[PDB]
RNA sequence: GCCACAGAGCA
DNA sequence: TATTTTTTTGCCTTCCGAAAATTTTG
DNA sequence: CAAAATTTTCGGAAGGCATGCTCTGTGGC
């Protein structure tokens, strides 16, 4: 807050320190739905969710065992299946993979293989320390996210992050009074009035945090000039 | 101690040391003059004097500063030098040549005004008060202002979270050779850069150029027995095999490939890639033989603590540490540029030799020290304008600097005193909250908390502490053999396995060895500094997180001096005060008895010190002096200034400088272009002690 | 200040020894340090206003504070009461030194007098290690100014 | 003898647990038959037990040998003053006490041994003997364990 | 503080230039037990430049890949170890006979590293041929530069390895240690005045 | 507003000093405490709090 | 993988080679390793923390349900706690949870 | 006189 | 002539191969 | 359908920019 928030507000700011998005929860009153939808939105690594990856070589094959954890997905209610982590490899594009070579083995076993000098063994050694980095879960801009009960006892999920589509798109949370501090993305998502609003609410806020007592109407003009 | 080591003799020892020892290294370092044209010829330096000839008996007569102050002319004493040459046939030597004047500071050991009493001081029209420490260059006082630099010869280790991209930089600074090595991360690779190398080379091809060739004693360096340091580093071992580079002829051929040195002689590839790892890379470290071991083992250390602040940021240091910082005084810096003008004489005087030489018809050598005299005063001009204008331009070192002379101000008493002492900041454009800016914690005792300027200079430049010592200089040869002889394995005969399994010994930043057990080491040196075998100013310090013991000698560390406790009783007892009293056991005989010490900001790092004698408690390592000593010679005019704020003490640190009152003894025989004298100047009432150490008493 | 201190030192021994129990969006270190900070402005704030109530009439900062003319009640309390917690860039004191703030105290010591909390009035004078922590944030308050 | 030309696996230590594995680490390396202040002094007791062990054990042993670290300057002994190169006979003597601990005694001063670094590398001892005639390097035994003399202060 | 027991202490052999190698490559102890000497086959010194070469032949039936060293590297069956001896001081060799402790001076230590000096000769030979196909006063060297170009110009003396000539030192050094006795001279204080 | 508690320190002392007729001491973290110039004043006829 | 030749202590590569099989080589000296037969694995087990049961201590003192669990072939209990949750939006059916009392193995139905 | 440099004043 | 250091930090758009993705031919 | 031309994306380098006024002194062509 301060002047440099208002210094990011009036410019077009693409990228700011700190955006925090305030999603309201449907069931607001529980906190394992609350942890629910945070288990949503919030990003979860592969790292978080396998109990090992490894290098396999054998006599002709070579490939990336992954064992990952049922336990810890119940115990944190994910919802996700084998074959949605099946997917999330494959859509990296990052690692270079593709469907052809993901396959399933048991209930808990994901084999990624690779088939070809030496390019194989840097390749391996390249998908097996890339790998345990992809998102198989949550948001991809979304760094973390935090249930907060108000003074009402109302819970509300606020992230830090640049998703307010997906953040407003996910089940359980209300669309229609979801709100970010950032305006551009507001202007992305709702449109130009919306922005306008968000750049006079933040203003406002700024000045009246530190107990400026500026008039709203010198705020209406620099929005509408910037709109 | 103000008796002996002062407040304003940081200046004096500084200049003292360059004259007497620091000129002889400049000297030996550029001693020879071979001529292209003829093999037979040489001119070798071998000894340099200032303002003495050794064939006089005494000092040559000096014009006094007052003189020279009103006639504006510069206080100077001619630079003589030993000069053996060829002529002829026979090799002839010549003493007392008079190469250039150096202008000299005030009351230094070749001033007028050097141990003269008050009554000579009235003959030559000069204030007993005076401070000195300034030169007096074309009538105008100049002061060379301390300078902060990041510490020479260690290894800085800095991050970039916004970025991703950590760095170890180390600024090699060696009167042969000066330059700046960065090991930085891109990609999540470790790639060595510098200057010289066009591009960057991979950590494993340089240290496969060193005597390492094997990658597992490479790891084994780098990342020891820790399973994360070999996860982050496995991926630079990969490089060597990529670009097919397995020995140590290999990796030389890669290195010298892309170097963008320029030389006199042409050079093969692989000779151009071994001149550039042995007095490129690390300029420091010097290698006169086949052995790569000493750089092979700084170079892994430095990758090591990449590694170590790539796994947890926490692991950097912090540049605004002032045991990372030292000072740089008045002799460092006319050294500095005594070396350029030297090289560039020498230059000049090789160039007319080779070319009078040229003609065959000068058989006779023609007596070359006859034309010394048109390049010598190019040395006394590169001199003069370099202390008048303030303009240190050495494109030598690629040196840009601007303001380190500044007039001597006289708008006060305590405004001339004040000035000398301050201590000019590295970035000077340095916006930003919290970083050269902020008031660290480890300057208490060190710097002053209250001086400094407000507005565009706030927190950058700031003052020395009233009761602080600037190191210069020492010999690291007998504390190397000293090392060896208390217990420290070699270098070069020590597994690189288990070199991370027990303590390494760093003598000035580098690693000498390793020791089995650190804390008695340490214990037994600490011994024998308090007795008096070793320097007082050696700084003995155990870090325990990165399993080190370091030994620092080199200059420009602060030092301050503090009174030893052990087993919870201070070692300084009623009988040692009243003797000190009496008149005898002045403070060198404190510091031979072993009574106090000279603490740096990284020995006091690893103490435990009391402020009150009351406040001891047995795990007490040091007692202060005394706690005033945190405020400077400005901010002790404010009388209780712990009953004030902060923002008032530094603000009247600012206007205590241009308070009108007396200057000096001979305020009326000066002739100055603005001079503030009061008529009627009268002492406080609430006095302070440092008022009447810095005799601000007698001229208020 | 020894009941806040007490408790401070409660919890110092209960985070050295790990059962102390996190905020709901923060970690050990971070609950601790919002947990002193928190006590510490309250002891601030009880001695101010038990300062406040005792001052008699005709007394001139209080009036000056009444009036609004100059000064204000925080400054009246500092000057004849605790002087209170000093705030750096919105945490406590830094680390300076290795695992503490300054060599006049033990190493890994979070102790309130080791992290920058004035027990001192102005007008019965500034122990050294409150002097440096005050300066530095006086300095900060400058350097933003600047 | 083929198990040595496996794939060499380097050692591998958990972050967390790499301070505490190196009292384990340092008698593995060895062949098997103030806090600060205090761990070194139970260390130094250990070192100096070790060393009188390996003393004996190489008693009479052919091919054996241990690298002393004596200091770079001995004192000084009068001619039969005497240069460092130059000692010759009997110099002085290493004691037992009763405790366990260990001195050597050089001259008239009296100075403490440690055990040293340890080695995992294999290191042996040659003798070189340069001559025109007939040029010839002789392998005289192997080095087992270091120990280091150092003055006392 | 009484001694139970005293071992004596001897320094003989100022002359017989004693040299110890430190194979950076081969471990001490396999297991629990020692590891087996490697078999040294060629010894190579050059004097003035103290380069120490080593070839120490490997076995050919086990893990050898015959068609690599056949084809590139001219069927090298030999790893060669190459070191500087450093000199380093007070350093010495010891002994035990008749529970006395013998010492000897030891002159440089070398850290013999693998070399692969065929990886380079290849190189240099395909630069060659690669070169000679279609083409396309000066003594400043001085430090480093001088000492490679004259350890590369020093022709290297080939040396007679020999074992079991342990018997032979012992007695010279016992021989030459056990007749003299040294007395001393200089105080406690005196030693920890210079140097301690 | 800015709190200079050590400039009324400061009168009293000199006060007490001129009255007295020594120059007193203002010395950090230390100096002339307030109760001896006080009763320096008061045993001059002035009041305590100068 | 991180392996290192015996013979020199260099990085070991795995080559593809001309029969098509996989070999440890060693780009420095002649040294291979087979591994027809030998699998050859390197593990990086990825650190575990504790984590909390978001769904626990919500099936005590509630109501129970004759809900066969999925497990029938292993066993044949009825008897199950069960409650409801709303973690979708207002106008979609609100979620149900079962425990059975019996095996665990906690579902949630729809 | 022109040009940079250096310091200083007020929030 | 040719050894050879940095001395603020953050933000922003335009350009431009390189590479990934998609369309388009044969 | 896979080669091949075409379009879009994605990094890294390159310039541009950073409180107001005011007062002295010194140095160099
Ligand atoms: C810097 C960041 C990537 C970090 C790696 C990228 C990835 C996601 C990007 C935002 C989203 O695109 C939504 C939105 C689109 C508008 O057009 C411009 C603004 C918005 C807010 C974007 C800004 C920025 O471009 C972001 C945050
Ligand atoms: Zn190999
Ligand atoms: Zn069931």
């Amino acid at each position: 807050l301060g002047v440099p928030r208002i210094k990011e507000i009036i410019n077009a700011s693409k990228v700011i320190s700190t955006p925090i998005i305030n999603a309201v929860l449907v069931n607001d009153n529980d906190e394992r739905a609350a942890r629910v939808v945070k288990g949503r939105v919030e990003k979860t690594l592969l790292s978080d969710v396998a109990f090992y990856v490894q290098d396999v070589y054998k006599d002709n094959l070579s490939f990336i065992q992954v064992r990952i954890d049922l336990g810890t997905i119940d115990k944190l209610q994910l919802e996700l299946t084998i074959e949605d982590i099946a997917v999330a490899i494959t859509r990296a594009s990052k690692l270079k993979i593709q469907a052809s070579d993901v396959n399933i083995i048991g209930k808990d076993r994901i084999a990624i293989n690779v088939f070809p000098e030496n390019d194989v063994f840097y390749r391996m050694q390249q998908l097996r320390r890339a790998l345990p980095d992809v998102v198989v879960k949550g948001l991809p801009d979304i760094s973390r996210a935090v249930i907060n009960i108000r003074d009402d006892g109302k819970r509300e999920l606020l992230v830090e992050g640049y998703g307010l589509r997906d953040v407003m798109c996910t089940d359980g949370v209300i669309g229609s009074r979801t709100t970010t501090n950032h305006v551009l993305e507001v202007f992305s998502v709702l449109g130009i009035e919306a922005a306008r609003y968000s750049i006079i609410r933040e203003i406002n806020y700024t000045m009246s945090n530190h107990g400026m007592s500026v008039d709203p109407r010198h705020i209406q003009l620099l929005g509408d000039v910037m709109t | 101690f103000l008796k002996v080591k002062g407040l304003v003799k940081q200046h004096l020892d500084s200049f003292n040391y360059f004259v007497d020892t620091d000129l002889k290294k400049i000297i030996k370092a550029n001693q020879l003059i071979l001529s292209d044209v003829d093999p037979e010829f040489y001119l070798k330096y071998v000894d340099i004097r200032v303002g003495k000839k050794s064939s006089s008996s005494t000092k040559d007569y000096l014009t006094p500063p007052h003189e020279c102050r009103l006639r504006d002319m510069t206080y100077s004493a001619p630079i003589y030098v030993d000069i053996e040459y060829t002529r002829g046939r026979n090799i002839i030597m010549h003493k007392d040549v008079e190469i250039g004047r150096m202008p000299i500071m005030l009351r230094s050991n070749k001033c007028i005004l050097y141990d003269a009493d008050e009554s000579k001081m009235a003959k030559l029209n000069e204030c007993p008060l005076d401070p000195g420490g300034y030169f007096i260059v074309n009538g105008t006082e100049k002061v060379i202002l301390v300078q902060e630099q990041l510490s020479k010869n260690r290894i800085i280790v800095e991050a970039d979270e916004k970025k991703g991209i950590v760095q170890a930089s180390v600024t090699s600074s060696t009167h042969e050779r000066k330059s700046k090595t960065y090991v930085i991360t891109k990609n999540g690779k470790i790639y060595l850069k510098h200057n010289s190398i066009a591009e960057e080379i991979p950590i494993a091809i340089v240290l496969k150029a060193c005597g390492i060739l094997s990658d597992l004693e490479i790891m084994q360096l780098v990342c020891g027995n820790d399973s994360s340091y070999q996860d982050i580093f496995a991926v630079n071992l990969e490089e060597s095999s990529k670009l097919d580079i397995y020995t140590q002829q290999q990796a030389l051929e890669y290195i010298g490939a892309k170097v963008k040195t320029m030389r006199r002689q042409k050079l093969t590839i692989l000779q151009e890639g071994i001149e550039a790892i042995a007095t490129t890379v690390i300029a420091h470290l010097t290698v006169e033989a086949l052995d790569f071991r000493e750089k092979a083992l700084y170079i892994a250390m430095m990758t090591r603590r990449v590694v170590m602040a790539m796994y947890n940021p926490k692991m950097i240091d912090d540049r605004d540490y002032v045991g990372n910082k030292r000072l740089e005084l008045a002799g460092q810096l006319i050294s500095l540029l005594f070396e350029d003008l030297f090289k560039k004489f020498n230059n000049d005087f090789k160039l007319s030799i080779d070319k009078v030489l040229k003609k065959p018809n000068r058989a006779m050598e023609y007596d070359a020290l006859l034309s010394i005299n048109v390049h010598s005063n190019n040395i006394t001009s590169g001199l003069n304008r370099a202390i008048s204008t303030g303009n240190w331009s050495l494109k030598r070192f690629k040196m840009e600097r601007a303001g380190v002379t500044h007039v001597l101000s006289r708008l006060s008493y305590i405004s001339a005193l004040g000035m000398m002492t301050r201590i000019s900041s590295q970035f000077e454009k340095s916006r930003k909250v919290s970083g050269p800016r902020a008031l660290q914690p480890s300057q208490f005792g060190m710097l002053c908390t209250a001086d400094t300027p407000e507005g565009e200079a706030c927190g950058l430049v700031k003052n020395l502490a009233l009761m602080t010592h600037i190191t210069t200089d020492d010999e690291e040869e007998p504390i190397k053999k000293l090392c060896y002889v208390l217990g420290v394995e070699d270098i070069t005969l020590i597994d690189s396995a288990s070199l991370h399994l027990n303590y390494g010994v760093y003598l000035n930043g580098t690693l000498i060895g390793s020791i089995r057990f650190p804390t008695k080491f340490v214990t037994q040196f600490r011994h024998l500094r308090r007795t008096g075998k070793v320097s007082e100013f050696i700084s003995i310090y155990s870090n325990s997180h990165q399993m080190a013991v370091h030994i620092a000698t080199d200059g420009g560390r602060i030092c301050r001096p503090l009174i030893i406790v052990s087993d919870g009783q201070s070692r300084v007892k009623d009988i040692h005060l009243r003797k000190l009293l009496d008149g005898e056991l002045d403070f060198d005989d404190f510091l031979k008895l072993g009574l106090v010490e000279y603490l740096d900001v990284n020995e006091e790092n690893d103490s435990y010190i009391a402020l009150y004698e009351k406040d001891i408690v047995p795990s007490m390592t040091h007692l202060e002096i005394e706690p005033f000593t945190i405020l400077g010679a400005v901010a002790g005019l404010i009388p209780y200034p712990h009953h004030n704020q902060s923002p008032r003490n530094t603000y009247q640190c600012a206007m205590g400088k241009q308070a009108i009152g007396a200057i000096a003894y001979n305020q009326f025989k000066r002739i100055d272009t603005l001079l503030y004298l009061m008529t009627y100047p009268q002492q406080p009432m609430v006095k302070t002690k440092t008022i009447e150490l810095i005799d601000y008493d007698k001229l208020p | 200040v020894e009941i806040a201190y007490h408790k401070c030192d409660e919890l110092i021994t209960l985070f050295n020894k790990g059962e102390l129990e996190t905020q709901p969006g923060c970690n050990e270190e971070q609950t601790l340090e919002a947990k002193i900070g928190g006590l510490l402005s309250k002891v601030r704030e009880e001695v101010g206003d038990v300062c406040i109530n005792e001052l008699d009439n005709w007394n001139a900062p209080l009036i000056m504070a009444t009036c609004g003319s100059k000064g204000s009640t925080l400054n009246v309390s500092q000057m004849v009461a605790v002087v209170g917690q000093q705030i750096i860039s919105g945490n406590r004191v830094p680390d300076g030194f290795q695992d503490r703030s300054l060599p006049h105290f033990p190493k890994n010591s979070k102790t309130p007098q080791s992290k920058g909390f004035v027990r001192n009035s102005f007008f019965s004078g500034l122990s050294p290690p409150e002097f440096l922590f005050h300066a530095i944030s006086g300095r900060e308050g400058l350097v933003d100014t600047a | 003898r083929i198990e040595q030309l496996f794939p060499v696996r380097p050692v591998r230590v958990r972050h967390e647990d790499v301070e505490t594995v190196k009292r384990e680490i340092q008698e593995a390396l060895s062949e098997k038959p103030g806090k600060e202040a205090a761990a070194e002094l139970e260390l130094l007791n250990a070192d100096h037990q070790h060393i009188l062990r390996k003393l004996k054990k190489m008693n009479n042993k052919p091919e054996r040998f241990m690298v002393f670290q004596l200091p770079t300057r001995l004192p000084a002994f009068e001619r039969p003053a005497l240069s460092t190169r130059e000692l010759a006979g009997k110099v002085g003597s290493i004691r037992v006490h009763k405790s366990g601990k260990l001195s050597v005694k050089i001259g008239n001063v009296v100075m403490d041994i440690g055990k040293g670094a340890e080695t995992t590398f294999l290191q042996d001892v040659i003798a070189l003997s340069i001559a025109d005639d007939a040029s010839s390097a002789e392998l005289l035994g192997r080095v087992d364990g270091k120990i280091v003399v150092t003055p006392q202060i | 503080d009484p001694v139970i027991e005293e071992f004596p202490l001897k320094i003989s052999g100022e002359e017989e230039s004693l040299h110890v190698f430190q194979y950076a490559n081969r471990p001490r102890l396999v297991g629990r037990k020692p590891a087996e000497h490697p078999f040294i086959s060629a010894a190579r010194y050059k004097p003035k430049s103290h380069l120490w070469e080593i070839d120490i032949p490997l076995d050919e039936q086990a893990f050898y890949n015959k068609d690599k060293a056949e084809s590139e590297w001219n069927g090298v069956n030999v790893q060669t170890l190459k070191g500087v001896g450093v000199e380093n001081n007070g350093q010495y060799a010891a002994f035990v006979k008749d529970m006395q402790v013998y010492l000897v001076p030891i002159e440089r230590v070398a850290q013999l590293k693998p070399f692969f000096k065929y990886i380079d000769d290849a190189n240099v030979t395909r630069k060659q041929e690669d070169a000679r196909r279609n083409p396309n006063s000066q003594n400043r060297l001085t430090g480093s530069l001088l000492a490679h170009k004259v350890a590369d110009e020093e022709a290297n003396i080939e040396l007679t390895w020999a074992e079991g000539t342990f018997e032979q030192f012992k007695d010279t050094i016992v021989k030459e240690a056990e007749d003299k006795t040294l007395v001393a001279l200089e105080k406690q204080e005196d030693y920890i005045d210079n140097l301690v | 507003s800015r709190m200079t508690v050590g400039k009324m320190i400061e009168l009293i002392s000199g006060k007490a000093g001129v009255l007295n007729g020594t120059l007193e001491y203002g010395t950090c973290f230390g100096g002339s405490k307030l109760e001896d110039m006080s009763k320096i004043l008061v045993d001059q006829g002035f009041n305590y709090s100068g | 993988m991180l392996s290192f030749c015996p013979s020199c202590n260099n990085m070991l590569l795995i080559t593809s080679g001309d029969s098509g099989v996989y070999t440890l080589a060693c780009r420095s000296c002649p040294y291979e390793f087979p591994i027809e037969g030998i699998e050859i694995y390197d593990r990086k087990k990825l650190p575990r923390k504790e984590v909390d049961d978001v769904l626990g201590g919500g099936w005590d003192n509630v109501d129970q349900t004759k809900t066969q669990c999925p497990n029938y072939d292993t066993c044949g209990g009825e008897s199950a706690y069960f409650f409801q949750l709303q973690i979708r939006s207002a106008d979609e059916p609100m979620t149900t949870f079962y425990k059975c009392v019996n095996c665990g193995h906690r579902w949630k139905e729809n």
